């Protein structure tokens, strides 16, 4: 009877039923398999780890995540994550359950068709759908006009929507996201002798980030404020209790959301990026998507972030129109908490693929369902 | 759980209380394990009495006859002979289609860091035990 | 079907069966023969003495250690030794029991080959392993997880464990231990005006060293302690009934542990490589190092090394670390516990190396299963 | 006015003046300190020595290096070793000339500052620059497009070069080179039975290593081969007259850089960290790479390391792709020879740090200017 | 003197000398600049690059078109593509040479203008013109009747002429043309996985759209055979040694000319927009237009768009009409031809604007002449 | 060019074969240079002998005659020192008037990849230096 709904995104999978409130499961979506040599017999150990239990343990394992950019990269490790989720995390037996899964646009066709192939070959799923993440941060934030600003551990998007109509010649793709910035963070805290090199060590800087990071309002400003003085300085304490003392690497970090060009790459910034994708939309929608950009997702949690694009959007709109953002304190787990809106309307349940349509279609189904 | 009355109250909530069905999950297998071992289980002295590996070889031995395995009986808690006992155990889980997911490491009886997983094995034994003869937990 | 675990140290052999509580003999890693005339009465005219027995008549014998820092450097000897392990002091037939051996760590190839090499040629054992002396010492703590400095007579090492998997680039091994002490304690015992030449009068100081010294909390306040009163001069009876006083030897012997240099070494100490092992670890490792080190060995027995450890380590780490020193009453045998231990456990029986797959491979195979 | 240049490596020294072919020093990058008592009025002994005459005098010395990883770790020491440098290796008042100093990338930002303090308060120099060395590498190959691999004693790093830019995003960096392999080297002959652990003992390891040491073609054949035969065993006379012989050691050290597993690194290896460099560029530049990987420093001059290279990313890159490596004969000197060559050009006359700019701005010009 | 003729699209420079048979030089409309850092000094490098120089190394700058839509959009660059045509590609001094100009119809009349302006004051040309590009085509073409249908790089027009007048309010104009079409095939290739992203990147898609799409026939069953079969793919090689295999994205490309729709556009399509211009010519004029549709300009270049073309047109004129489509060999070029034509005949010559009248009148005289 | 008569042929020699009138362009120069610096230069030998840049920095200082340059004229072709003469020339060039647009690198000279860019200079600064007293090439 009730469905469950599975993000699993780039660096997180969320899980739980439609209905609730929030997920049930929280966990990273990471398998880690024994970089060393076993010299004591008798600890029934695994050959590899996943989640939560590969990140306890991660001093003596490589890392390895499943998903880069929002594709699944590593099927048999994908494999052995959907299984956690169903059979350690939520408790499931998957054959009762219809499952929502969802996706960044844009993707290679491939990936949601070999998705909806292990869901009704190796879970034995009894119907399924996959949502357009954005979509989903429409559902959650409660309304039918907006552009949603969605960024992950892996990709940024951006999807305009007026009336509950897509405009998918608008949409934009960014593979720029928190893990990029992880990257640079890394390379930066090499100016102040700090090095952070095994994949265990990444996960160190991530958390790093996600503490003492914050976005801007004026970069050129904070730059003199931090050349100037120590006031914008903080430390923190690594694992085996040595401190870091970290300055401009703070604002530094999360800047190139707004200047690509930090990481080397040719592309306009998360401000351009939004207003490019308004402009390619009618000119009787855009007033309304200019007052209704949307954020969404773990990347646009940095303290500072709706003020700077308040600001950047403002600088880059016609004077008269009147620009606002909406970044909600749960929106993290807004295409979850969506994903559990839509899987619970009583007119959504005609939309799922049954595994009697993939019996007669096969995994080609995907793309004229969802 | 707490839901998204605040988030900070919710991020404590996935990282401890997570699982508080866990003490009912323990109460179905205590009485299930007493009449099955015939020996007397609680709630409150369920890891305290599985701890040596030694009752859980008495189960898969109970269990099989509806390979052999080895077994100290005598061991004391946190010895590498109530590890040993146990990863006889596991052994025979993945002898029978159990995997990596419902699957404890030996040092997460031994030392109690695993007490859900003990559960997730025992009712996953339980659901391919009842194909061949066994009544299953309640 | 029961099996033998040898100890066989540089020191002493420690010999006994597997589920056994404490090893059943205990004696001497010596060879005598007689320094005067083939003719004697009384004494038993034989042409050699092991263990005990040439303890026992040392006045009439030249002694010979067939072990130096870990390595058997005369084989006829060590199998004299061996022989009087199996038929005299354990009263078995090796012919009919698998027994466990022990080794240092970064020992040469050609020890453990020639080693397993007599065991099958020699003695005839259906099968043998060979265990490293830490990771024994581990299994007698009861624990998974720790560094452990072993130090016997000959060598000193500590291998850094955790989760059951040990980190072999981490590995530390010093040529320095029990015998170096002994050979120093005889140095200095000369600025008192005594007299020890003899490899039986190396016994006697030997035995000074064991009742005797104890290792100082602080060395310069001891020094100066020492300097200022006679309350820390003790007193000694040699076999003749002659006195000996002792007063800073009794801590300076001891204090070359720390100070290796002391003996004209250029290495750190046995402080800083534990240290240094534990910095050779992975960051998220450490923590779980540090609130377990584990002490092995005879060399550990001091009065007071605990503690001296306890202080060093407290002045390297980080002051937010835990340090715990594990130093158990039992630790001159926990490498022997330890084999005990494993050689028992269910999950060791196909470990082995066995007759017939010696006979496939030769010596060689002491490398690919050990 | 003639200029100065120094590579001022880890390892080695190599100095001289700007338009000359060669460095006129060339000499180990450490300082000696006595470990021993002198008893003697007039024995010759000294408070400290420098270079050559440290490596002359080691048997009775502790010896140092200032520099690991690329690091200034010792600030005292080094500005030893540059008055040693000027004033008794290039008998020069450095007053009067300009210097150019090199330094490796992503290094801490503090080691570029205090070389520009130390050369304009202690030499008092006109002025000053500090070079990247693989930049230098390029002008030694007389091109100005390629990626170069640097290794030397303490770090490798690849810098990919399109028409004289930069991809500042590309370089890597491997704190693996020249000194992981000779420590690697000690430990792996403890095996064939030899112990050296000192610090002058370490110097005849690293000497055994550029005499005997090799890179195999393949491996696995090398490995068989060598346990199938006698074939492959060299031996070499110690200072004493002592004879060492070694067989796989000779190819089991350089092997560590294209599989870094061996000392623990979690690190990909030589050929798929160039490879990695490669793929982090602009399509269109690629092709111009594969086609110029240029080789640079000590750690690049074991036989066979070009033919292995070659190998290695043949089997990574699309089989369309022209591999070629260039390593050239003079290749242990052409960080050097790259900047004795920019130095001289009439074109760089202009970028120079002068003594006036630095005495406005203090030593933080050094990352504005170089 | 001799006259020189500049076709000047948004896509291609086409510029030669009057009465030639075809241009002298042809090359990309594109201005370069370097997007990397700048590290070797003696280059004597340019800070931009024009042409296929900009071309040749597009892998280190950004590239920006200065026209799009037939706007010149960005005026300083357009000067430096003039001044490229003039002094180093047809190497003659514009003071001696009448100069013709291009222009799509119904542009804003301020880009021919400053187009005007700019011959006269930074070019001193003597006299100078802006022919309507599609009266070009029919020139070359050898008639005085037709359908022009012209599509490039930004613009697709269509003029109707009739005995060599033109019906003004007959004028059609689509801002759909061949950048669109290379940017629907970047939008397309995501769906097999490529991803191309930077300015350089979409000159490779730009060259993979003109040597492997092509026009359906009928697009229903090009789509059921694509569908059914691997008949259709084909492979390319990209520039570091990569292969790419294409599809139905080779026809979907070329697709948007006839639907609009895919691109977002609300607009009728290429067959739609040339019947409805002849539908408002007058009735006894529709016959010998269409007797006389000439196609012209690079995008018309596709195999089968002819075809497909003469088939549409068909299905909407009356059954008793004969419809023919002209479209040359040659067709990439009729523009320029045509003005190589008319800027050689003796009847043209009074209808230059002349320096004189230039300085008597200002810009707003092209606005009376052309 | 080869006309439009195959559209094949034509797009090749826009790209493969687009100045064989190079030639014709080096010819004057070769004679103008053996008049204006007493070096003898043949169309032949024209890149061979300028690619250093000593001759070009030589015809800077005489062309002057009729900034003070630095040069290294012993410098060997295809080094550092070849493109630092270059830049030199090329800098002078720029302090001449002369725009960026028909100039060369210094590596197209160096590497011989821009001989048409290396003519269009020479003629270039032959017409400016024409209003200062020296005869332009034929
Ligand atoms: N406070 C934070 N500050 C910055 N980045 C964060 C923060 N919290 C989480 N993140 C980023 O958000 C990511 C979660 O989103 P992800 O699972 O990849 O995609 P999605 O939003 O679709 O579910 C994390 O992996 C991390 O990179
Ligand atoms: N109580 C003690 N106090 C100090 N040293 C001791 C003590 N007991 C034994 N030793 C020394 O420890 C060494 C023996 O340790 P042991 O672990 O048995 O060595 P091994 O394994 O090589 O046989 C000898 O040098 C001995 O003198
Ligand atoms: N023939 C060689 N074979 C292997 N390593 C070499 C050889 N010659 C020099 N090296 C190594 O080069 C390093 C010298 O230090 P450094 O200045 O950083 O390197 P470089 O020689 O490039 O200047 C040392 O590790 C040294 O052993
Ligand atoms: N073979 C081809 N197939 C498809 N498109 C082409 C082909 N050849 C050229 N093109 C397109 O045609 C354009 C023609 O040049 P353009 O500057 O727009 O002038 P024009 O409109 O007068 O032809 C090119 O820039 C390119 O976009
Ligand atoms: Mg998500
Ligand atoms: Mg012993
Ligand atoms: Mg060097
Ligand atoms: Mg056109």
């Amino acid at each position: 009877t009730t469905a469950l709904v599975c993000d699993n995104g780039s660096g997180l999978v969320k899980a739980g039923f439609a209905g609730d409130d929030a997920p049930r499961a929280v966990f990273p979506s990471i398998v880690g398999r024994p970089r060393h040599q076993g010299v004591m017999v008798g600890m029934g150990q695994k050959d590899s780890y996943v989640g939560d239990e590969a990140q306890s343990k991660r001093g003596i394992l490589t890392l390895k995540y499943p998903i880069e950019h929002g594709i699944i990269t590593n099927w048999d490790d994908m494999e052995k994550i959907w299984h956690h989720t169903f059979y350690n995390e939520l408790r499931v037996a998957p054959e009762e359950h219809p499952t929502l899964l969802t996706e960044a646009p844009l993707n290679p066709k491939a990936n949601r068709e070999k998705m909806t192939q292990i869901m009704f070959e190796t879970f034995n799923v009894p119907a399924m759908y996959v949502a357009i993440q954005a979509v989903l941060s429409l559902y959650a934030s409660g309304r039918t006009t907006g552009i949603v600003l969605d960024s992950g551990d892996g990709v940024t998007h951006n999807v305009p929507i007026y009336e509950g109509y897509a405009l998918p010649h608008a949409i934009m793709r960014l593979d720029l996201a928190g893990r990029d910035l992880t990257d640079y963070l890394m390379k930066i805290l090499t100016e102040r002798g700090y090095s952070f090199v095994t994949t265990a060590e990444r996960e160190i800087v991530r958390d790093i980030k996600e503490k003492l990071c914050y976005v801007a309002l004026d970069f050129e400003n904070e730059m003199a404020t931090a050349a100037s003085s120590s006031s914008l300085e903080k430390s923190y304490e690594l694992p085996d209790g040595q401190v870091i003392t970290i300055g401009n690497e703070r604002f530094r970090c999360p800047e190139t959301l707004f200047q690509p060009s930090f990481i080397g790459m040719e592309s306009a910034g998360i401000h351009e990026t939004t207003y490019n994708s308004i402009m390619k939309c009618d000119i009787d929608i855009r007033k309304d998507l200019y007052a209704n950009n949307v954020m969404s997702g773990g990347t646009t949690m940095y303290p500072g972030i709706a003020d700077r694009m308040q600001k950047e959007i403002t600088a880059l709109a016609p004077s008269t129109m009147k620009i606002k953002i909406i970044a909600p304190p749960e929106r993290k787990y807004s295409v979850w908490i969506g994903g559990s809106i839509l899987a619970s309307l009583s007119t959504f349940q005609q939309m799922w693929i049954t595994k009697q349509e993939y019996d007669e279609a096969g995994p080609s189904i995907v793309h004229r369902k969802c | 759980g707490p839901g998204l009355s605040d988030m900070h109250q919710y991020s404590q909530w996935l990282a401890s209380r997570h699982e508080a069905n866990l003490l009912p999950m323990k109460e179905d297998l205590a009485l299930w394990l007493t009449n099955l071992l015939g020996k007397e289980i609680t709630a409150e002295t369920f890891m305290e009495k599985l701890d040596n590996g030694a009752l859980l070889c008495q189960l898969a031995a109970t269990v099989q006859e509806k390979k052999k395995i080895p077994c100290k009986a005598s061991a004391p808690s946190g010895s590498f002979f109530a590890r040993d006992n146990t990863a006889n155990f596991l052994s025979w889980c993945r002898d029978l289609g159990v995997d990596e997911t419902c699957l404890f490491e030996s040092e997460g009886l031994v030392l109690h860091k695993q007490p859900r997983e003990v559960c997730l094995c025992l009712l996953e034994l339980g659901r391919i035990a009842a194909r061949y003869g066994v009544e299953p937990p309640g």
